[PDB]
């Protein structure tokens, strides 16, 4: 996936803005910013989130969706040094996405650029290279098998 | 992965600092001139890209000053490998400086990359070619964004 | 029960005992070592994630998802709308498995022991009993958690 | 004072300590330009393309990297009259169309000097050597 | 002695920091609102002292902003327990802010002191009621100098 | 229920959380700090031992007597005759004080959090719940603890 | 720049680090107000009641404590538009009869920004986020 | 008397302005300031020091009096952590004062306010709470039995 | 003797060997352990302060007053007026006790040994012999200290 | 051989292995211990500097001059004019001694072993073989070093 020193940087900068001691309001604030930006790069994808009430991004259903997305992203980040477990974790995330009709791999490319865009606004001394070396293997492993 | 890792970055800055001279161009000038000698002897049509700085006369003051500039720009980039945010900005500035020049392509950088791979072990102690080229390529990748193949 | 103060208390003590990085996996391994020791029969329920070997990347992956689920649910303790929505989502995943609700009681005991054994003496067991009821109630719907 | 052979040697070694290998370079450049723009806020406008309004941005930090690299090349060439003049002339052309006053070159000069002193300590800083040898450098970037 | 000791001061700042949220009012607002809920349910005529900040509507923006102010003033005082010189000045400022208000007495502070003694163990880990109240009283003593009984 | 194997586990985990020397005093202070934080009104029940000040010699003597009672009861967990004789004796000291049996529920919660927070993650909470019931039943006689 | 949701989050965390728990608060407040009165000595007169002549006194240190607590309340409320506006209006009334110029709010603004940067380091300080979100705060203390 | 941490603060701040390495001129300067202030709060008490030539506070007799007063105060401060010995030391100081006719306990209250007033002018980061927690038990133990 | 230089020297070495806090009491205990070892008969003179037990708060209090007396007298070494005035005050307290002046000689020996053993080799014994004479002369009036 | 890169490389590794202060003398003693161990016959050539005792100030002085000679020559590796001039100066001192050139080969082996054993694995032996030839050629003039 990515090196231990790179993974160490990513994990530390991530806990900085995301951990168990952070109220969910900042959780879905980040989630709303991330997904609103995804719908601006790829408007065609907003229809895929109709089941979680994307029509109202202030709803309890969509807040919960973004929370479990960021939680899954957090789970992958915190297992960067356990490559065997990360493989299984990303394989499961891939199955949870391949089954969803309308998802193209390009949408995950667009999500990657959103993360590379938003996170520097949130993170002290954001390291885009350490994040690229680690997120891109994550992105592909989740988009593995996507059209 | 072939990615320039945090580890590879530390190693390159070590390979570079153990050769770099912080006070006198004698070591910088030698490395740079040796690199372009290698590049010209492998890419003959490249010498004409440096008509302006007297590429044919490697020992002129004009090409000596150009070599110092090239090595200074590489030194800044190697140091900025620790701060990729700033690094990305600096590599863009270098890209536009190598842009709008016919003959300056992505093929010349692959050639000079080999030039460094032959010069550096002759002057650097404990040289790691693997870790060096992974981050050298990472640097040239930003320098060749809007260039021809 | 599980008022707003107990919800904050639970969020505090959870964040501390849960920690960062690989300690998270050690917590999760301890949580599940306790569940299978409290109720050895529950282990056969997780053959889809290779509970046959708790060191396997398959079961380690399951542990991560579960404790990640606890974390996100606890993080939403202060917002009813997002909380219930996610609890409904967890219920829709667990209902087709036809799980005996008595194992969610076992899960709670193992969670209290793991958090309290990691957090120390100042562990607020009544608050964790009350606020876990809210979680197990949302996932199972069983009035055993009333 | 005069920037003779001995002063050029002292400045060389003192610069190498202050400029360092690369770890303190971001702080080194920041200290210099926080001083420049404090003494002369009006100078910010000439740095519109590199975010002179916000010297914390990666855009300006790359500019400060280039400035320091330019100083490094000159300092390293202080014992090489011929090559130093060539490089100074290159810096001159890089500033020719920008209308940099002689007053502003002295402001940055003072900031560079306060930055080296702040980096190596007032206890060792050679003000006469640094004043004389930066004069030689700036005066060559201004044509004459 | 019942005096707020250096030891008791350290313990209170620990009990407070392990509950205080440095970035989001969610934890401060909850504690404060819970305290005044307790105070109002024990001292019914106190709600009318906060007519101005909508004491009857604990979830209004007006009373939310008042709760934040009260908790901010307590936080400043707990921190200033390390610097009693400055603390004495700040407690005087708070006193005159609670002065010239009929109904605001020394009996209401004894009531809110109990309010905190019931709220805090529900949200604070490792809570020491003895060490807490000795320094809480030390704080309220300065806040109630020129007040009625 | 509390069977013989659970009695052995509790004896083993108690011995270890309890400790030697001044660790017992620190253990005892934490248990009673937890009790009065779990139920502030229960503190007024102990004016006979100066609960107003918990570091007073009168209350530290009470703490020592209580955790001394816990230790000796737990030690006799494997002899029914001796154990029930002591529980009967403890009941006779507590009955004429008219105590609400719900306070013995709170006491158990604090005991679990104290022992568990001291002993660590492998604390057997189901074992302790079932066996403390045996103690609380022996002392209060209330079928709440049945 | 704009004080959007992301900038409010960054400012929140950076403030919490700079403001801290309470140990460095006396030095934090001192650094700010030594800057304010240096840039604008004429502002001292408005602080006659709290010993603006001598910012080392316990009287002024308590005033600096109140100012920082006021900033803390606003920063903590940056993600709560409704409640933030209520608190900002309370601060407005606390300054209404004092004739505080828009120039002076910018002076203290700059001092607060230099103080946070001095507390957390230029290496991480987000000038754009801090400038935009303090503007939102000061502009609300001035009515508009 | 007072806690060990409070006593530690008092003792340290006291040695700062008073120790064996301090010339007696600063000793009676502090003593003159302290007693001059006591005579301004309670003028009735100046008559009690007639035996040590209070009429001339520059005299060798009165300098010596203030020196032995501050020395006794120093002795009590440096035994704050030895409560049993401090009890005996203050009992002796009480006997040396009860025997003196005209001394009211209010005079020792006034002395306390003088100390709380003067010492901050002399001491770096004077801690009035740590000093109150320790001096007030000292003051009462010396004024124990006074009218 | 005991000129102004020796008075400063004595003040220096006294301040160092006397120290701060509880070390002061250790110095004082050593001083008096030496006096009673040099002259065991002198111990019976201090039954009013319980010299029967040098660890008692009564004798510890006496030690403190005495060494506090030394300190204040040494501190006034550079001001004759204040010095003699305080020495007269000490004389008025010691005269009614009818003390053999040979014990003030013993006190001096014990003081030199204690200070010098605490201060180290650079102890100026002649200066301490000269300047202690000035002190014992003011308290006793005996020309043995001339 | 011995191009400009190898000359810089040699200057780098020499400066490191040569060090500062007394380590310089330890390097020099090791260099000459190796020469006399490689060729015991060479020791008799240095009776003018008391090679009979390598610890004598006479031979220590000789060691210092030699390694100081190496240092200054290596320092001038990048300036042919100064280099050859100093090598000619060394040749005029060594020629009247009628030295077998095979001992300059021995000197080189001992120099490589000492520098490399001090500098570590990254020792560039080919570069040192090439650039020592340049030195021995200038001092001896023998085409054995061609
Ligand atoms: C780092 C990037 C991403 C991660 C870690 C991630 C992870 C997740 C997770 C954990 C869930 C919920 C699974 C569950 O129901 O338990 C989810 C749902 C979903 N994700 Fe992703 N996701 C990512 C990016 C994307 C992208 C780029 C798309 C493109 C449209 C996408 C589309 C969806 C959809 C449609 C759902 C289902 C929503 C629903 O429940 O109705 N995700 N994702
Ligand atoms: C790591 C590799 C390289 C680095 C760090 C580098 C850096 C630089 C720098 C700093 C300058 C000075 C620009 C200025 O002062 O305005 C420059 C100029 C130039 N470079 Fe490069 N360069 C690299 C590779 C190449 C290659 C491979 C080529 C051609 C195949 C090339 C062609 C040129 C030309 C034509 C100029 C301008 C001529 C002149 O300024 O007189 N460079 N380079
Ligand atoms: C608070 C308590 C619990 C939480 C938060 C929780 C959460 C989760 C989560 C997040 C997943 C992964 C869903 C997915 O991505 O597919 C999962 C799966 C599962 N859970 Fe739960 N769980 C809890 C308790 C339990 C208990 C007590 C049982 C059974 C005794 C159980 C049985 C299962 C099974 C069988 C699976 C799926 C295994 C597989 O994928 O093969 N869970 N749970
Ligand atoms: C005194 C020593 C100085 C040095 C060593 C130096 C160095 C440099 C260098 C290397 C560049 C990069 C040019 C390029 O890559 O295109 C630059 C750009 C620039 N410098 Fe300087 N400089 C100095 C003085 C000054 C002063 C005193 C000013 C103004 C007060 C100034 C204003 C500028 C401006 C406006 C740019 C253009 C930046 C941009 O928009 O890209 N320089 N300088
Ligand atoms: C530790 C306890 C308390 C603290 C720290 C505290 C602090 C504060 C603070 C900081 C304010 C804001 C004043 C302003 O912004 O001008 C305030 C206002 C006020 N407080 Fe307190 N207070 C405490 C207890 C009480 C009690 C017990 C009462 C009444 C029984 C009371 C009555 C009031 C009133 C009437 C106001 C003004 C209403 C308003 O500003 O709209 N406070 N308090
Ligand atoms: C659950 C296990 C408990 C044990 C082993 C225990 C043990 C003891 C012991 C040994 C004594 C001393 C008897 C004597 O010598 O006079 C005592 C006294 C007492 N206990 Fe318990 N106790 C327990 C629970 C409780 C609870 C939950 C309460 C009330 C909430 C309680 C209330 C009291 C009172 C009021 C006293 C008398 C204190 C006094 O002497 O003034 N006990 N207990
Ligand atoms: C920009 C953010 C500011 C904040 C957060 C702030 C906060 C505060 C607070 C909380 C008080 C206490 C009011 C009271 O308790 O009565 C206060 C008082 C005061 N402030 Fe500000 N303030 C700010 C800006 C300014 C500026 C820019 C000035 C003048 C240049 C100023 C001048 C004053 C004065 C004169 C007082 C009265 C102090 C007294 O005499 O008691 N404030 N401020
Ligand atoms: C911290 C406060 C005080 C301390 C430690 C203290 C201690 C002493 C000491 C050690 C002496 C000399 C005993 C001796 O003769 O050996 C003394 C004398 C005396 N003190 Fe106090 N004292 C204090 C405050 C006061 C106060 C407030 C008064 C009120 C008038 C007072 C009245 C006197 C008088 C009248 C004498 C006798 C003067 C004389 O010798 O003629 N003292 N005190
Ligand atoms: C430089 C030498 C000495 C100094 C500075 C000194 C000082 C003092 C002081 C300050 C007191 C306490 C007065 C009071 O507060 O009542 C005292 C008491 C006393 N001293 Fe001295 N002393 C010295 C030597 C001696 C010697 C050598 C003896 C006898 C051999 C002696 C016998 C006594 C006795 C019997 C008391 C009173 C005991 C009591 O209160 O019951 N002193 N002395
Ligand atoms: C790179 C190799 C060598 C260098 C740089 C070198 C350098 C020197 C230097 C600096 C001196 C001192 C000249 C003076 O101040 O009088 C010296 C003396 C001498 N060298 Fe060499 N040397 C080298 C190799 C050798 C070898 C291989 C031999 C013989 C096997 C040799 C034989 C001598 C002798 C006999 C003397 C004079 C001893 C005396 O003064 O009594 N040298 N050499
Ligand atoms: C969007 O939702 C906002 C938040 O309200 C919460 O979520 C909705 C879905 C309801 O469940 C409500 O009870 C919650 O409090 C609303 O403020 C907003 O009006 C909604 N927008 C529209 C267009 O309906
Ligand atoms: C008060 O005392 C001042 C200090 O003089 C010293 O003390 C007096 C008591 C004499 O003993 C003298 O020999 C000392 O040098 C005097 O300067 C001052 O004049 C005195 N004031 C009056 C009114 O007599």
């Amino acid at each position: 996936f990515c090196s231990e020193a790179d993974a160490t940087i990513v994990i530390k900068q991530w806990n900085q803005i995301y951990n168990a001691g952070i109220g969910a309001k900042s959780r879905w604030t980040m989630g709303n910013e991330i997904f609103s930006s995804l719908f601006k790069l790829k408007p065609e994808s907003e229809v895929l989130f109709n089941n979680v009430n994307v029509a109202n991004m202030s709803s309890g259903a969509f807040h919960a969706h973004t929370v479990r997305v960021l939680s899954g992203l957090d789970m992958g980040i915190n297992y960067l040094n356990d490559a065997g477990t990360l493989t299984s974790l990303t394989a499961h995330l891939a199955a949870q996405h391949v089954a969803r009709t309308g998802l193209k791999a390009v949408y995950f490319d667009a999500m990657g650029k959103v993360l590379m865009t938003v996170l520097p606004s949130l993170i002290d001394n954001f390291n885009p290279d350490a994040w690229r070396n680690c997120l891109l293997p994550l992105k592909n492993a989740i988009a593995k098998g996507l059209p | 992965s072939n990615s320039c890792t945090t580890e590879d970055r530390r190693e390159m800055q070590l390979m570079w600092a153990n050769v770099w001279s912080a006070q006198f161009t004698g070591r910088r000038l030698a490395i740079a001139q040796a690199v372009f000698k290698d590049l010209f002897a492998h890419v003959p049509d490249a010498v004409g890209l440096f008509d302006r700085v007297h590429g044919t006369e490697i020992d002129s003051s004009e090409f000596k000053a150009h070599c110092i500039r090239v090595v200074n720009g590489l030194d800044s980039a190697i140091g900025l490998l620790s701060d990729p945010s700033t690094l990305n900005e600096q590599l863009s500035h270098l890209a536009t400086q190598h842009q709008e020049r016919a003959g300056v392509t992505k093929g010349g950088f692959s050639a000079i990359a080999q030039s460094f791979l032959r010069v550096m072990p002759q002057v650097a102690s404990c040289f790691n070619p693997d870790a060096w080229s992974r981050c050298f390529n990472r640097i040239t990748n930003g320098m060749t964004e809007g260039l021809a193949e | 029960d599980c008022n707003i103060l107990q919800r904050l208390k639970v969020k505090m003590q959870w964040a501390k005992a849960y920690g960062f990085g690989t300690e998270r996996a050690k917590f999760g391994n301890s949580l599940w070592t306790s569940i299978f020791n409290y109720a050895p029969d529950a282990r056969d329920l997780f053959k889809s994630v290779k509970s046959e070997d708790m060191r396997s990347p398959q079961f380690k992956a399951h542990i991560a998802r579960v404790i990640g689920g606890l974390d996100r649910v606890i993080s939403m303790f202060d917002n009813e709308d997002a909380l219930n929505a996610d609890l409904e989502h967890l219920k829709s995943q667990h209902d087709p498995r036809g799980l005996d609700a008595l194992n969610f009681v076992v899960f709670g005991k193992a969670l209290f022991a793991t958090v309290g054994g990691q957090f120390g003496v100042c562990f607020d067991l009544p608050a964790w009993e009350s606020c876990y009821k809210v979680i197990a109630m949302g996932i199972t719907g069983n009035d055993m958690f009333s | 004072s005069e920037c003779g052979p001995l002063q050029r040697l002292k400045v060389k070694r003192q610069w190498a300590e202050a400029y360092g290998s690369g770890n303190g370079r971001e702080e080194f450049g920041h200290f210099i330009w926080a001083n420049v723009f404090k003494v002369a806020p009006s100078a910010r406008d000439m740095f519109k393309r590199v975010r002179g309004d916000n010297i914390y941005t990666p855009a300006f930090r790359a500019h400060a990297t280039r400035v320091l690299g330019g100083l490094d090349m000159c300092v390293a060439l202080l014992d090489d009259e011929s090559v130093l003049n060539t490089q100074l002339a290159h810096l001159a052309s890089q500033h020719s169309s920008r209308g940099v006053s002689a007053e502003q070159y002295n402001v940055v000069e003072h900031a560079v000097m306060m930055g080296v002193e702040h980096e190596i300590g007032q206890n060792v800083f050679d003000k006469d050597a640094w004043q004389a040898c930066l004069d030689v450098i700036t005066s060559g970037i201004q044509g004459n």
